[PDB]
Order: structure tokens, then C-alpha cells, then sequence
């Protein structure tokens, strides 16, 4: 016997509200829903009393009772060397009855031994949205090409124009928000089985995979609904490709398959294919791609869950992310401040990493907002995603966390999500066409490397799945 | 002689403006923004290292009415307000000799007018970055020609001021209409716009907010409030139970100016405040607090309420205020502000659950499903949340949490003779048969004083027609989900009426409720006959009801009832059957078992509704005291039939508690006026003594007319 969605179950069998849990009543009589429950340690220089309450440090050693067993009042609790030279200190001082202590004020508070250097604020990545420069003691934020400083907020916004859309499917349709207004629009009726799907914004193009046709196909937005403008680009050798990316600077379309358990990658025609990745894949979800720096990115919930990175050709792949990681199934990235943004579906969590690897930041952690999420998003200040137990698509401020507003709800199957917007597809060089011969000399595939040292090779060839590559490195040599 | 005066000082002192400044060197002063917008420019900077003299002298200056002085400060650079070393703002109209502050500090207690407001000094503390501060020469009573400076003290060696500084002069003419309060006037030609504001005089912007809340939550960074001077969040004397509000404890400046909102059709201002915070009586010497409006973005202000500290200002008080007509614009802010001549204060005093709002065009309907709490129609609601429960339809609004305080407050509507009321209520859903009930009540003084909706009516009372218990809410008859219906009473008739459910303390935290599909208003027609509700002014018909006004049945209603009391309690027969179980304790009432209301709670047994247009009449068996004797003639059980599906009940039999020792036969004729279509019956018990006592039993209920016989 289970419990109702929003019960706790006890451990004798019995349901209580969930509401319940962790406020310290024993509302199941055997303790169970007051076990394990997280301990608490305050905000940043708040005291903690011998309870877990939290109060100012400035109550705390003043003869009166704030915490509630009032404990912040007994001996355990507390205990002009300062005005003249200022007695060693270097800025703000104030003198302490038992000892003098010496702290600083904003924008540089980083001390040694009370002495006070500037904060370098650049060493935070969520310190400002898009550009940061550090001064002595401040900082300033600017805007990234396209971008507008909107002076009475806070946030860089994008040059006004065509207004950011949200793009995602129901499972069984394909559904448009507008941004600035709300119109809220089907851009495609009637699908069987679709979970997957990105978009070309510059040929206004919509990529999606359905899961029971096996195949992927792509149409133009104006058209997407009328079933004769929908072309067939693969129409053999899938199983259940469960993530989509397009790579709008050199025309591919990559794709994981967690049936056959594979990566792989086409033109966007369809007309020509890889497969760039068969082993140590168990359950691959969701992919993205950043055609500026020639890199994949991907995420699997096998035994062991990873999100991985690799090259556009597919070598160089590394792990990125393996440690608290359970059912990650959602990827984004911030392609210009080079930081990437994931939802795990187990530890109900929404983090985000350094392409690199590091800085990691869990940005929000709610079992309520969090229940079951997929698809994410990102853009200007707010995070994008979608769940499957609330049957909504929420926002948030992706800087701190906070601000979680609900977008769209009433949504049965909320899969997958992107933003269609001109800046989140930004124009890059294609080397394969800049090139002494055409195609880089390839007889099949030209895919981009990735750039690793400012000299790196800028591309290399690729042959079918039943070929290999000569020794010319650019023939294809049959079997 | 000269008309204006201008620097920048971003491009170095400029000579001729200034007689001379001992203590301030050019450059950069409190640059910090936590949200990455900084001050680069620079600016006089008067640091507490230089030794003497602090302050800084213009050159005479001519000067008539429409003079302005016009500057960006900034004292101290922090939120530790302090009445040491204040910045005096203060003219010399004899060539320097001696100096008097440029405003006065006006207030009830000079060359002062009706208005108040405090003097040209700046104390320390009061924001942490840089703040805009202008001077009207209109009413000063100045014409021809005067020198001003910024004065802060002469110093000695090792003696350490706050530092302060100061950017962006101008003395000169004012612009086309004072740019609105939001914009910096420049040669008087000019107006520099605030972010927002657009035009050549800063008229153009955003509509602004008609509401406005703050409990005072851990996110106090929100544009509510325009600056919080010497004002700290704290839980010290709380005067919710235990809440978080706002205390004012620190010396310096103490206001608090809210954002320019949209008051043009409020209807009130609202809090709690609490002038003394401690044990004995605060000291008659201390200043009262002032409640303040300005029209104009803050160049002037009237007063609302004078706030002053007595013997009985010692203890937390709800205040609510009707708002003036003078009071109401498309911009409009508030200020809370304590007056002080030095700048000390001898009592601390405290504030919290501030709500601005109101639509004063007299709406008559209030209308919730609880997709949103919208806050602006559910003023205050400690103790609920936002969520599904007991399989509602949707979300309700429910308490469920551990809290100590529980209920929840509309916002003011206009009752009239069509009003009604409409709501689903559910108490534990099973979790809990305990006892209790929730307080329904109303007001008509925005919540000063709350009355109980419906009051004791019982037949002892002559003058009662209707009758009905005050307790409406009740644990086990609204175990589950249903719905109550009440025409509203006269004494709720108003232009602003507002309604509260009310948990009253103790309770345990698992006597819980919910609330949803909220409906208070005088639309749809004959309250949908009392199989509907009212969505949007369209009656949402209940199941097997159709009908316009949702009175015309689809099924066939059953023309008869009979039970024996052999198996429990059908829902073929039975609407609801509370306090009552089967059982023989009561000897032989009729034959049997029958049903017996000997509960701790409630006594109420009502039927389904029955179509009765040729039935002839309800009888039944009936005995009282199979334990316990009814003592009072309101122990006696009522007998009513509906015929609005239970909206209001006509009385048929009273069954006096003295008769029915031994088991009587019941037997009577349906009045013409019962025989309608959809008729239901009721028997209550309207008082006990509580479980086990004052019982009675009912067996072989038949309502029916007379058989065809072969
Ligand atoms: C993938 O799956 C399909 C069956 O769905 C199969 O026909 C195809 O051969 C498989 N390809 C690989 C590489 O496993
Ligand atoms: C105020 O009430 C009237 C109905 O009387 C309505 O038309 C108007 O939109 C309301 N405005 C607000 C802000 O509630
Ligand atoms: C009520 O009963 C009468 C017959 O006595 C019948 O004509 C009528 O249709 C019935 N109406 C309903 C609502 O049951
Ligand atoms: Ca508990
Ligand atoms: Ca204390
Ligand atoms: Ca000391
Ligand atoms: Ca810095
Ligand atoms: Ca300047
Ligand atoms: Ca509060
Ligand atoms: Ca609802
Ligand atoms: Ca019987």
C-alpha cells in the first residue's frame, strides 16, 4: 500500500500530509516523520542558537530572548584599541569590550589578518548576467553585442525587435509562446510520439523526431501544420532518438538514440550520416551543441549518470559531470558566458557548470517546483523548464535562484523546450567553406573540430558507417 | 550676483562657484552597486582624515522665489543611522557672518507653514548609496541675495567624523512644473529624466502599482519602499503571535516613503503598529509618529494621521484609515516619519502588515477557484497555502500547516439585498473525527472590528422565523467537501463589507480546513434554486439539475422513503447522517434496531431531495432519553423540510423534549406548501450536553401516500 501524491508515508504503514514532515511533531507516533530532517545553519553571519533558530548576530548577548528555548542568553554564548592610528586595522573598526575586532565595508571585504584588499567579483559567474569588469572596491556590468543596458532594471535585454518565443512539445502537438505578449499559439497538430526537437531560427526552421514512426523530420514554422510540408530527413535505422540539435553554422543535425544506443550526426538534408559514439552509452537523453568552439555536449541517466563533452567530429570526449547526478535529463547552454545548464529529475535539482568543468552551482533546489522536470531553457536573466508532475512550464532568475514565477500550465506531457530567438543562434564562420577546395576536401562528411589550442585543426572528414577514412584523410575507402 | 550656480565636479573645482572648502578633496566616494550599476563620477569628498574645518562655502548668489537648490549627497555610506556629526544645509544673508539652517524642523509641538517636515540636516545611515535631496525657495520668505553652505564642524587632530560627500549643484530657477519630482532639473531649461520617466518635462511612464503589501519577508530588496531610514527587520515584541516585522530602534532619521502608486480609487490604508516597545509606560516626551502623503513625488506633503505615545500605546493595534480624496492620484506616495530636533530618540517603536488598496467604484462580486491567491482580493490569509486537498476540484486555499495563527480576510465588496454568500468548505477529510468549528464573520470598518455572520435563532425565540445555529462550519457534517449557501442578513449591507474565516486559538494543528469556489455577490438569479453555482453570473448546474436558473430536474426524484434502520444508513435515502449510529440500547422504538443521535458533536439527519407532488405524509417513530432526558426545551428536535436544495428550511414540528418518554407514533399531513418537486427534510438536534446525554431515536421513517391495493 502506497501513499497519495502529497502524503509522507511512515514506516508502520501509515500516510500523513507531507506538510508534516520535519516540523518537529511526531505525527506518525514512531518518530518517522522527525528522522534525518536537515539541520540549519543561517545566512551569512547570522548566529545559530543551540536550537537551530535563526537570529542577527547583533540580538544575540543583549539580555533578551529571541530563539525559542531562549538560549542565546546563557554563558555559552558570547566573550578604544581602535580610534588612535587606528590600533592596526586599515578601515572600519569598531572596539569589543573583551579584544578590539576590525571588518570591512562594500566591495572589498577580503581580509587577510584584518587587513582589507578588493573583492574581485568576476570570480563569481552569476555576478553579472552577461559582461564583468572588477574595479577597487566595485564592479561594473555590461552587454554583449545585441544586447541593451535597460537602466531602470538591473538587466541586459536584447535590442528590441522580434521578441523571444518558447518552442515545446506536448507529446502529441507542438505549442508557440510569445514573450512580450501573450499569445499563446499550435504550431503543430497532431503528432503520435515526439519528445525531441531544436530549431534553425535563421531559415525559421523546426527539427522534430517522433519515437513510434522512427523518423525525424523538419519543416518551416509558416507551414509546420500542413502535413505535405513536413519532409522526411531520416526515415531508417532509428530506434528512439530521444534529443535533438542543430548546428545552424555548419548544417548538421545531431542526434542520441537510447535504444540503439548511439550518437550520431547528419546533414541537415539527411542525406549523409555518422554515428560518432556506440560505447559506454546507457540511456543518452539530451544534446546540445556550440558551433563557435566546435563542442558537443550530452547527458545519460545509465547506473552511472554523466553529462559528457566531446568534439563536433566526435573525439576528445570527457566526462564533465559525475558526482551528484542521478536522472539528469535536460541540457542547455549560455553559449557567450560559456556555462552550461542542467535539471535532474531524481535529486529534483537545477544546477549549472563552466564549460570547462568547473564552478559548479546548484541554482535551485525544490522538491515542489522540481518533481519531475525535462526540458530547460535559457535566456536574457531567466531560466526556462519544464515538469511533468505539475504539468507546467516555470521561469526563474538564473542568477540566484529566486523569483520562480509559472509560465504555462494545464499541460499534459511537457517534454521539450526551446527558446526561438535570432541571439541564441549568434553567426560564426564555417571553415568547411572558406576553403582551398570545396567541401574541405572531403568526399563524405566535414565536420568541425574542436578548438583546443588557437592553432587546432579546423575541421577533418568523416566516411559512412560501412566505410573508413584513407590515407589521404579526406577519401572515403570501401570495404 | 550671478543667477545660477553649476559643477559637476567631474572635471576638476571650479574657483568662482566657491568662497572656499576646508576638509574636501575631489574624488571618488561610495561607488558601490550590488547590482553592478556604480557611481563613477566625481565629487566634493569632505573624508574624516582631514584635520579642522569640514564644509563648503558658495559665493553670494542673487536669488528670488523660483531658486532651487538641487544636489546629490551622500553621508556616511552605510545603514548604521546616527545623529553624530550631521550635514547642515544653511544660508548666510550677511555676507558670512552667521548661519541658519535653510529648512526648519516643522511639526506640531520658526519661520514654519502648516506642513511638516524636517530640517536641511542629513544624518549618517539613512541609505547606502547616494540620495537626491531639493530645496523650493517659495514659502522661505527669501529674495535679493544670499550665500549656502554645507556645513559639518570644525575637528581636532585624532577626532575621526563620518566621512561625507557631495556631487551634481545646482542652484538656479526651477524647470517647467519641478520636472514632477522625477528628474534633475538643469538650467532651469532642462529636465534630466528619471529611469522610467520620459518627456521634456518627465510626465510619461508606466502606470503604477494600485496595491501594495509587505509582511516583511527575507527579500527586502523589492521597490516597495523608496528608503527605510533607521529602520531594521527584526521578531523583537512581535504583535502578530510570532511574525516578522519591521522596528524602529536606531537614533538618526526615521521615515519610511513608499513607491509612487496608483491610489486614484483606493479605499484604504492599513497596519499594525505598536508606539513603546517594552514593560512600562514610554515617556510622555517622545516624539509621535506622523502618517504622510505626497502628491508630487516629495516636494510636498500633507498629513494624514498624527500618531502619538500614551499610557495605552503599549501593545500592538490595528489601524485602518479611509483614504482622503485629496489622496487619491495616479501617483501618490506614503511616509511614515518620527520628528526629532537633535536627532536622538528616547522610545523605540515597531510596525508590520502594511496593505495600501482598495476599489472605491462599488463592486458588488467577489469570485475564487484558486487557480491564483491573488492578494489584492485576499488581503491576508496567516496559516493557509495555495494547494489541492481532499480531491478538490483544482486548488483550494487551505490550513494545514503548523501555525499558530489561522484565517483569512477578504477585501471590502458592496452588499445589498441580492447579496449572498457561496462556499465549498472540508475540515480533516477523515484524518481526524475530532470536534471543532471555523468562525465565519464580517465587517463594515475595514476590519477594526469583526461581528459573527449568522447568530443563535431557536424557537424559544419568538421572533426568529428561520432558525439556525451560529456554529455553521462544523468538523463532521463537513467532513468532506460541500457547499454552504446563506442569503446575506441586513446588518452586512454596506458600500464595503469584508469577511473573515477565523480559526480561534487553541487549536491542534491537526484540526484542519480548506476553503474553495469562493462566490460572494448578487448575480445569477434565485441563488441557482440550491443546485448551482454561480460562475462569472451564469449558474453552473449540479449534477441531474438543468435549467437556466439550474431548477428544471433531469432524472426522476424518488416519490417515496422508507427505511426500518436494518442495514446502516443508505445514500439512496440519506443526504447526511451525523452523530447518529444504528443500534437497540433504545429498547423497541418501533421494531428492532433503529437509529439513535447520541453523538458528542452534531445530531443532523437529512434526506435526499424527493419529489413529493402527490404524496400525502412524513411519519415516523421517535423517543427521547434512552440514556439521558432532555433537560431544556432547546434540546427538542426539530423537524424542517427545503424546497431550495437546503438554502433556507421551513419548520414543520417541533418535538418537545418533555413528550416521548415511552415511543410515539409521528404522523402528519404534508402541507400543500412541501409538496413541490424537489423537496429534502431534515431532524436536528440544536442542543446538548455532549456524548452520550440528551439522546434520542427515530425508526420506521415512511413518507409516502397510500397504496393501490388488489
Ligand atoms: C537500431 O534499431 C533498429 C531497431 O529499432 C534496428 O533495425 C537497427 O539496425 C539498429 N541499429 C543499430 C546501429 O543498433
Ligand atoms: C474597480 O471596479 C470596477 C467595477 O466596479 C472595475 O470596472 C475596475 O476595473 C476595478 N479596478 C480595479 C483596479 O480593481
Ligand atoms: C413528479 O411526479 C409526477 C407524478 O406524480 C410526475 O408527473 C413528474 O414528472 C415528477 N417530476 C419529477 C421531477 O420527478
Ligand atoms: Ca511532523
Ligand atoms: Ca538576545
Ligand atoms: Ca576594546
Ligand atoms: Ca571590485
Ligand atoms: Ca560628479
Ligand atoms: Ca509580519
Ligand atoms: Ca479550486
Ligand atoms: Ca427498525
Amino acid at each position: 500500500k502506497e501513499c497519495e501524491k502529497d502524503q509522507f508515508q511512515c514506516r508502520n504503514e501509515r500516510c500523513i500530509p507531507s506538510v508534516w514532515r520535519c516540523d518537529e511533531d511526531d505525527d506518525c507516533l514512531d518518530h518517522s516523520d522527525e528522522d534525518d530532517c536537515p539541520k540549519k545553519t543561517c545566512a551569512d553571519s547570522d548566529f545559530t542558537c543551540d536550537n537551530g533558530h535563526c537570529i542577527h548576530e547583533r540580538w544575540k548577548c543583549d539580555g533578551e530572548e529571541e530563539c525559542p528555548d531562549g538560549s542565546d542568553e546563557s554563558e555559552a554564548t558570547c566573550t578604544n584599541e581602535c580610534l588612535h592610528n587606528n590600533g592596526g586595522c586599515s578601515h572600519i573598526c569598531t572596539d569589543l569590550k573583551i579584544g578590539f575586532e576590525c571588518t570591512c565595508p562594500a566591495g572589498f571585504q577580503l581580509l587577510d589578518q584584518k587587513t582589507c584588499g578588493d573583492i574581485d567579483e568576476c570570480k563569481d559567474p552569476d555576478a553579472c548576467s552577461q559582461i564583468c569588469v572588477n574595479y577597487k572596491g566595485y564592479f561594473k556590468c555590461e552587454c554583449y553585442p545585441g544586447y541593451e543596458m535597460d537602466l531602470l532594471t538591473k538587466n541586459c535585454k536584447a535590442a528590441a525587435g522580434k521578441s523571444p518565443s518558447l518552442i515545446f512539445t506536448n507529446r502529441h502537438e507542438v505549442r508557440r509562446i510569445d514573450l512580450v505578449k501573450r499569445n499563446y499559439s499550435r504550431l503543430i497538430p497532431m503528432l503520435k510520439n515526439v519528445v525531441a526537437l531544436d530549431v534553425e531560427v535563421a531559415t525559421n526552421r523546426i527539427y522534430w523526431c517522433d519515437l513510434s514512426y522512427r523518423k525525424i523530420y523538419s519543416a518551416y514554422m509558416d507551414k509546420a501544420s500542413d502535413p505535405k510540408e513536413q519532409e522526411v530527413l531520416i526515415d531508417e535505422q532509428l530506434h528512439s532518438p530521444e534529443g535533438l540539435a542543430v548546428d545552424w553554422v555548419h548544417k548538421h543535425i545531431y542526434w542520441t538514440d537510447s535504444g540503439n544506443k548511439t550518437i550520431s550526426v547528419a546533414t541537415v538534408d539527411g542525406g549523409r550520416r555518422r554515428t560518432l559514439f556506440s560505447r559506454n552509452l546507457s540511456e543518452p537523453r539530451a544534446i546540445a551543441v556550440d558551433p563557435l568552439r566546435g563542442f558537443m555536449y550530452w547527458s545519460d541517466w545509465g547506473d552511472q549518470a554523466k553529462i559528457e563533452k566531446s568534439g563536433l567530429n566526435g573525439v576528445d570526449r570527457q566526462t564533465l559531470v559525475s558526482d551528484n547526478i542521478e536522472w539528469p535529463n535536460g541540457i542547455t547552454l549560455d553559449l557567450l558566458s560559456q556555462r552550461l545548464y542542467w535539471v535532474d529529475s531524481k535529486l529534483h535539482q537545477l544546477s549549472s557548470i563552466d564549460f570547462s568543468g568547473g564552478n559548479r552551482k546548484t541554482l535551485i533546489s525544490s522538491t515542489d517546483f522540481l518533481s519531475h522536470p525535462f526540458g530547460i531553457a535559457v535566456f536574457e536573466d531567466k531560466v526556462f523548464w519544464t515538469d511533468l508532475e505539475n504539468e507546467a512550464i516555470f521561469s526563474a532568475n538564473r542568477l540566484n535562484g529566486l523569483e520562480i514565477s509559472i509560465l504555462a500550465e494545464n499541460l499534459n506531457n511537457p517534454h521539450d523546450i526551446v527558446i526561438f530567438h535570432e541571439l541564441k543562434q549568434p553567426r560564426a564562420p564555417d571553415a568547411c567553406e572558406l576553403s582551398v577546395q570545396p567541401n574541405g576536401g572531403c568526399e563524405y562528411l566535414c565536420l568541425p573540430a574542436p578548438q583546443i589550442s588557437s592553432h587546432s585543426p579546423k575541421y577533418t572528414c568523416a566516411c559512412p558507417d560501412t566505410m573508413w577514412l584513407g590515407p589521404d584523410m579526406k577519401r572515403c575507402y570501401r570495404a | 550676483n550671478p543667477v545660477l550656480l553649476l559643477d559637476t565636479f567631474d572635471f576638476g573645482p571650479r574657483e568662482d562657484n566657491w568662497f572656499f572648502y576646508p576638509g574636501g578633496n575631489i574624488g571618488l566616494y561610495c561607488p558601490y552597486s550590488s547590482k553592478g550599476a556604480p557611481e563613477e563620477d566625481s565629487a566634493m569628498v569632505f573624508v574624516s582624515n582631514e584635520v579642522g574645518e569640514h564644509s563648503i562655502t558658495t559665493r553670494d548668489l542673487s536669488v528670488n522665489e523660483n531658486t532651487i537648490i538641487q544636489f546629490e549627497i551622500n553621508v556616511g555610506c552605510s545603514t548604521d543611522s546616527s545623529s553624530a556629526d550631521p550635514v547642515r544645509l544653511e544660508f548666510s544673508r550677511d555676507f558670512g557672518a552667521t548661519w541658519h539652517l535653510l529648512l526648519p524642523l516643522c511639526y506640531h509641538s520658526s519661520l514654519c507653514s502648516t506642513e511638516h517636515h524636517p530640517s536641511s540636516t542629513y544624518y549618517a545611515g539613512t541609505t547606502q548609496g547616494w540620495r537626491r535631496e531639493v530645496v523650493h525657495f517659495g514659502k522661505l520668505h527669501l529674495a535679493g541675495s544670499v550665500r549656502f553652505r554645507w556645513y559639518q564642524g570644525f575637528y581636532p587632530a585624532g577626532s575621526q567624523p563620518v566621512t561625507w560627500a557631495i556631487d551634481n549643484v545646482y542652484i538656479g530657477p526651477q524647470c517647467e512644473e519641478m520636472c514632477y519630482g522625477h528628474g534633475s532639473c538643469i538650467n532651469g531649461t532642462k529636465c534630466i529624466c528619471d529611469p522610467g520617466y520620459s518627456g521634456p518635462t518627465c510626465k510619461i511612464s508606466t502606470k503604477n502599482p494600485d496595491f501594495l503589501k509587505d509582511d516583511f519577508e527575507g527579500q527586502l530588496e523589492s521597490d516597495r519602499f523608496l528608503l527605510m531610514s533607521g529602520g531594521k527587520p527584526s521578531r523583537k515584541c512581535g504583535i502578530l503571535s510570532s511574525g516578522n516585522n519591521l522596528f524602529f530602534n536606531e537614533d538618526g532619521l526615521r521615515m519610511l516613503v513608499t513607491r509612487d502608486l496608483d491610489l486614484s480609487h483606493a479605499r484604504f490604508v492599513q497596519f499594525f503598529m505598536r508606539l513603546g516597545c517594552g514593560k512600562g509606560v514610554p515617556d510622555p516626551r517622545s516624539q509621535p509618529v506622523l502618517l504622510q502623503y505626497s502628491l508630487n513625488g516629495g516636494l510636498s506633503w500633507s498629513l494624514l494621521q498624527e500618531f502619538l505615545f500614551s499610557n495605552s500605546s503599549n501593545v500592538g493595534r490595528y489601524i485602518a484609515l479611509e483614504m482622503p480624496l485629496k489622496a487619491r492620484s495616479g501617483s501618490t506616495r506614503l511616509r511614515w516619519w518620527q520628528p526629532s530636533e537633535n536627532g536622538h530618540f528616547y522610545s523605540p517603536w515597531v510596525i508590520d502588515q502594511i496593505l495600501i488598496g482598495g476599489n472605491i467604484s462599488g463592486n458588488t462580486v467577489l469570485e475564487d477557484d484558486f487557480s491564483t491567491l491573488d492578494s489584492r482580493k485576499w488581503l491576508l490569509h496567516p496559516g493557509g497555502t495555495k494547494m489541492p486537498v481532499c480531491g478538490s476540484t483544482g486548488d483550494a486555499l487551505v490550513f494545514i500547516e503548523k501555525a499558530s495563527t489561522r484565517y483569512v480576510v477578504t477585501t471590502d465588496i458592496a452588499v445589498n439585498e441580492d447579496s449572498f454568500l457561496q462556499i465549498d468548505f472540508a475540515a480533516s477529510c477523515s484524518v481526524t473525527d475530532s470536534c471543532y468549528a471555523i468562525e465565519l464573520e464580517y465587517s463594515v470598518d475595514l476590519g477594526l472590528s469583526w461581528h459573527p455572520l449568522v447568530r443563535d435563532c431557536l424557537p424559544t425565540n419568538v421572533e426568529c422565523s428561520r432558525y439556525h445555529l451560529q456554529r455553521i462550519l462544523v468538523s463532521d457534517t463537513f467532513n468532506k467537501w460541500t457547499r454552504i449557501t446563506l442569503p446575506l442578513p441586513s446588518y452586512t449591507r454596506s458600500q464595503a463589507t469584508r469577511f473573515r474565516w477565523h480559526q480561534p486559538a487553541p487549536f491542534d494543528k491537526q484540526q484542519t480546513w480548506a476553503i474553495d469556489n469562493v462566490y460572494i455577490g448578487d448575480g445569477c438569479l434565485d441563488m441557482c434554486s440550491g443546485h448551482g453555482r454561480c460562475v462569472q453570473g451564469s449558474c453552473v448546474c449540479d449534477e441531474q439539475w438543468g435549467g437556466l436558473y439550474c431548477d428544471e430536474p433531469e432524472t426522476s426524484l424518488p416519490t417515496q422513503l422508507k427505511d426500518n434502520f436494518n442495514r446502516a444508513p443508505s445514500n439512496q435515502n440519506w443526504l447526511t447522517v451525523s452523530g447518529g449510529k444504528l443500534s437497540t440500547v433504545c429498547g423497541a422504538v418501533a421494531s428492532g434496531l433503529a437509529l439513535h443521535f447520541s453523538g458528542g458533536c452534531s445530531r443532523l439527519l437529512v434526506t435526499v431531495d424527493l419529489n413529493l407532488t402527490n404524496a400525502e405524509f412524513i411519519q415516523f417513530y421517535f423517543m427521547y432519553g434512552c440514556l439521558i432526558t432532555p433537560s431544556n426545551r432547546n434540546q427538542g428536535v426539530l423537524l424542517e423540510y427545503s424546497v431550495n436544495g437546503g438554502i433556507t428550511w421551513n419548520l414543520l414540528m417541533e418535538i418537545f423534549y418533555d413528550q416521548y418518554s415511552k415511543p410515539g407514533f409521528v404522523n402528519i399531513l404534508l402541507p400543500p406548501d412541501a409538496k413541490e418537486i424537489a423537496t429534502r427534510f431534515r431532524w436536528w438536534q440544536p442542543r446538548h450536553d455532549g456524548l452520550d446525554q440528551n439522546d434520542w431515536a427515530i425508526d420506521n421513517v415512511l413518507i409516502s401516500r397510500l397504496e393501490n391495493l388488489y
